[PDB]
């Protein structure tokens, strides 16, 4: 809280998990992938969309 | 007559090869050597028969 008043720079604090070289809160990791010549700035959109 | 790849240039998203190369009808028969000069230090077009 006392951070969420510097200007332009997220200044987040937070607490280690259980323990550190494994996962972590319950939500999901998910990839997106290219899988035609689709660019970067192609890829962005689809990205953006979801 | 025995292609030469150069580097690699990007193909549609993917690092490809690019090979130099005599095309087909330049490279058939023992004959074709006659096509080919090469430049001297004088500057001159020399063919291998020299």
């Amino acid at each position: 809280r006392a951070f969420s008043q510097i200007k332009d720079a997220m200044v987040f604090a937070f607490n280690l998990p259980a323990i550190v070289e494994l996962g972590t809160a319950t939500g999901f990791d998910f990839e997106l992938i290219d899988q035609a010549g689709l660019g970067h700035e192609k890829l962005t959109q689809a990205r953006n969309q979801l | 007559w025995g292609g030469s790849y150069v580097n690699d240039f990007i193909d549609r998203g993917r690092v490809k090869k690019v090979y130099v190369m005599s095309e087909a009808k330049y490279r058939m028969l023992p004959d074709d050597i006659g096509d080919w000069y090469v430049r001297a230090a004088d500057g001159q077009m020399v063919p291998f028969s020299a």
